[PDB]
Order: structure tokens, then C-alpha cells, then sequence
């Protein structure tokens, strides 16, 4: 199966070469063309460069002279460098595969064809664009010869997973996680909600589970809001049975990657 | 950018479009492309070369090209297809790609629902910690329009407020959440505080005592 994982920095500090690492699987490099494409928040896809099995590049031409692509079939990786970087380098950046492809066709104009017979179908001889219902083989307003014609072919065919980087002067800061715990007034009859706050971290994302992945029972990670101190904070939340509260555990395992953190929270019962 | 309408609706089981303008040189050149973008998951390649289904994709998504004008139509619209919709085209090379604006698909007709909300008060590792934070979920509900507001014993609070926007859960029903940052002194002061959510014109308020543990 073809799958495309992104590596590199989740911070990258402003003015300098923001560099990302492709790691293909499934399919030779040698076989199928790999491009990258980023999206800033609340903007829309933007094309970044490709790299084609003959090592050739195509940049996003406003970024070409930031943007370098470099291809190693060996160790079957794709590498990326943006220089430069500013906040508006702040995005979720994709690698794919995809399919280019120059088309040097013939072309007619509208109502014309390529043929060799009038529109009767009197053999004229010659191959050439004649009009549709036309009955002279070489009348001015019958034929015209074919313009050559470049025809572009381009999509992406099978998406990475996508990695968050974010541009910022400001430095990474672990996440601190506390309990919220269900009081004997915040039930909601046979069952309960309970969750955990993963509060002041630097930067996105934080993904939380429950019960090491074993617990999905109403599970819902919500939005992280940035507060005024540039820090985020994040709250997640399970759907648990209120009789097993006090007998069964609930632990919730919070992963921060930007700064290398796992914290496993024990939501320990209110005794009210 | 290829100019496509911001955000559209449509009714579940129904048939909607999507359209994307460009120019001749890029969506003229007859090979539109489409992919779906769903909030979490990995872009998904839709349609390529204007009208040919990617693999896997349901016959329910159609491609088709007029001129300069590409449209995306889906039909038996499913409660799954809520997502962004990009057009892309190449342009004077099969290298340089220039995508649409973006199409925000909202689907309508699933069943409404009124909000859940639990408010959490600072738990006690947080005020030893010298913070306070009150907390309020808010899940289960549909549409996802609602407005959050905090009391102050029965005061209006409008400072260290901070909300999310809405966000869909798995079991396709709109979430979210406000924070009330407090001080654990002003946690102490006044008596009571109070989480308001309001949706479809009901008002759902809980509200956590510092008396209380």
C-alpha cells in the first residue's frame, strides 16, 4: 500500500530554512512523481514543488526562489527546504504522489475536425481541420491546418498524513495536565462525564486517549484555544457508567510531540 | 485562486454542486481535479481530469466541465460528505498547480438535539498549583450555533472568557467548549459561578460553588 509520512520540526524560528523529510513506502521513487502541499490556517491549498522520476523540479512560482526539492531513491525519501520563513510559513504541510504529464497534441478549432471528407463525404485527400457540415474540400471558410497544442495533465493522487509546523519566535513549552473529575451533583444518571485539561503548551497539536486507546466510549477531544499569554490550552472528555466511579481506573495519555511528552493522568473520583 | 462559493448547504439524501471559476489557461485546459478535506483526516483526491472518479470514491460524486467553469456534484447527499471541497488545475505546466478557494458543505436535515453541559470547577491540583480554571463541555447538540456566557454569582463576567468554535464528534453531533480563567482568590470571593449555553433559544446553566469540593 502507498503511504507518505512527513518528518521535520513542529517550531522553526523566523528567518530560518524551514526543512521537511518524506519517507515513502509502497512504491519506488523511480516510478511515481512526489510534490508537496502546504495550508495556512483558515487558507486555502497552496502548491509548494514536485520532483518527477528524471530528478527535474516544478516549483509554486511566487515561492520558487525560497523553495529547494531534493530526492534520494536509495534511501526512498523526498526532502524539502523553504528558506526564509515568516509566520505566514505557519501551515499543515503534505507530501503526495502525482501524476504530471505533457500532452504535444493537434488541435482543431470549435466546429472543426480532423478529417479527410466533407461533411457529405466526398474524399478530399488531404487530412486536415475541416468545418463540420462543410461540402468543399478546399474552400476558405471550410478548413484550417491544426495548431500544435500542449495539453497539461496534472492531481494528486494519494495524500501524506500531514504534519503541523508553526513559524514563531516564541519557545516550546510542555503541556500540564489536570484532573476533571465528576462530582456526586455533575452525574448524568447511569452515566458521567470526566476529562482532562492539558493546560499552557507550545506548540500544537496535543492528541489525548483514554485507557491507553482502550477506552473510545464517548471520547471527544476538543479545539485548543490560544490565550493571551500565546500558550494553548485543550480539554478532553469520556462518557464513563457512574456506578464503576471509585472501582474502575480512568487515566488519560496526552501526548505532546513538539516537545517530546507523554503524560498518563489518573481522573481520580470527587468524594462529593 | 480558482473562485469557488465560501460555504454551501444542502439536504441529506438531496443532490448539491459546487463550482469552480478560473481562466483558460488553468481550468480552460480541461483537467480539474477535486479533493475532500475533512476536519482530522488526510485530504482525499476526489476527481481528476475533469470527470473521472478517483479509486474508491462512491459513484455519488460526479465531475464535469464547462469552458472555463469546473462543478462538483454530489448526490444522495450522506451525513459523512460535511467537509471542505477543493478544485485544483495545472496552469502553463503539468508542475504548477493553483487550487480553488475552498467550499465549506454543510449537510442539513439530521436531528436536532439540545446541548449537554458539564461544568467542572478548578480542580484541587490546580488551585495548589496557584491557578484556577473553570471548565464547561458542551456536547451533543445540533445545530452548531451556541452562545456561551458566565456568571459571577449572578453577576455577568465577560473577562479571561475564552470559546471554542463548534466542532463535529463522531457521532456527528457539534461540540464545544468555554474557559473562565480565574484567580484562586476571585474563585473564593464571590459565591457562585454560572456557564450559560444557549441554543435554538433554550438556556442551559449550570453552575459550581467554591463552598462546595
Amino acid at each position: 500500500q502507498v503511504q507518505l509520512r512527513e518528518s521535520g520540526p513542529s517550531l522553526v524560528k523566523p528567518s530560518q530554512t524551514l526543512s521537511l523529510t518524506c519517507t515513502a513506502s509502497g512504491f519506488s521513487l523511480s516510478d511515481k512523481p512526489v510534490g508537496w502541499v502546504r495550508q495556512a490556517p483558515g487558507k486555502p491549498l497552496e502548491w509548494l514543488g514536485s520532483i518527477d522520476t528524471a530528478e527535474n523540479t516544478g516549483y509554486n512560482p511566487g515561492l520558487k526562489s525560497r523553495l529547494s526539492i531534493t530526492k534520494d531513491n536509495s534511501k526512498s525519501q523526498v526532502s524539502l527546504s523553504l528558506s526564509s520563513v515568516t509566520t505566514e510559513d505557519s501551515a499543515t504541510y503534505y507530501c503526495a504522489t502525482v501524476h504530471q504529464k505533457t500532452r504535444k497534441e493537434k488541435s482543431c478549432p470549435d466546429g472543426y475536425l480532423y478529417s479527410s471528407n466533407t461533411g457529405r463525404g466526398y474524399d478530399c485527400g488531404v487530412w486536415t481541420c475541416r468545418r463540420v457540415g462543410g461540402e468543399f474540400c478546399s474552400a476558405t471558410g471550410d478548413w484550417t491546418s491544426p495548431s500544435e497544442e500542449d495539453f497539461y495533465e496534472f492531481y494528486v493522487d494519494t495524500w501524506g498524513q500531514g504534519l503541523l509546523v508553526t513559524v514563531s519566535s516564541a519557545s516550546t513549552k510542555g503541556p500540564s495536565v489536570f484532573p476533571l473529575a465528576p462530582s456526586s451533583k455533575s452525574t448524568s444518571g447511569g452515566t458521567a462525564a470526566l476529562g482532562c485539561l492539558v493546560k499552557d503548551y507550545f506548540p500544537e497539536p496535543v492528541t489525548v486517549s483514554w485507557n491507553s486507546g482502550a477506552l473510545t466510549s464517548g471520547v471527544h477531544t476538543f479545539p485548543a484555544v490560544l490565550q493571551s499569554s500565546g500558550l494553548y490550552s485543550l480539554s478532553s472528555v469520556v462518557t464513563v457508567p457512574s456506578s464503576s466511579l471509585g472501582t474502575q481506573t480512568y487515566i488519560c495519555n496526552v501526548n505532546h510531540k513538539p516537545s517530546n511528552t507523554k503524560v498518563d493522568k489518573k481522573v481520580e473520583p470527587k468524594s462529593c | 485562486v480558482l473562485n469557488q462559493p465560501s460555504s454551501v448547504s444542502g439536504s441529506l439524501g438531496q443532490r448539491v454542486s459546487i463550482t469552480c471559476s478560473g481562466s483558460s489557461s488553468n481550468v480552460g485546459n480541461g483537467y480539474v481535479s477535486w479533493y475532500q478535506l475533512i476536519p482530522g483526516s488526510a485530504p482525499r483526491t476526489l476527481i481528476y481530469g475533469d470527470t473521472s472518479r478517483a479509486s474508491g470514491v462512491p459513484d455519488r460524486f460526479s465531475g464535469s466541465r464547462s469552458g472555463n467553469t469546473a462543478t462538483l456534484t454530489i448526490s444522495s447527499l450522506q451525513a459523512e460528505d460535511e467537509a471542505d471541497y477543493f478544485c485544483a488545475s495545472a496552469e502553463d505546466s503539468s508542475s504548477n498547480a493553483v487550487f480553488g478557494s475552498g467550499t465549506t458543505l454543510t449537510v442539513l436535515g439530521q436531528p436536532k438535539a439540545a446541548p449537554s453541559v458539564t461544568l467542572f470547577p478548578p480542580s484541587s491540583e490546580e488551585l495548589q498549583a496557584n491557578k484556577a480554571t473553570l471548565v464547561c463541555l458542551i456536547s451533543d447538540f445540533y445545530p452548531g450555533a451556541v452562545t456561551v456566557a458566565w456568571k459571577a454569582d449572578s453577576s455577568p463576567v465577560k473577562a479571561g472568557v475564552e470559546t471554542t468554535t463548534p466542532s463535529k464528534q463522531s457521532n456527528n453531533k457539534y461540540a464545544a467548549s468555554s474557559y473562565l480563567s480565574l484567580t484562586p482568590e476571585q474563585w473564593k470571593s464571590h459565591r457562585s459561578y454560572s456557564c450559560q449555553v444557549t441554543h435554538e433559544g433554550s438556556t442551559v446553566e449550570k453552575t459550581v460553588a467554591p463552598t462546595e469540593c
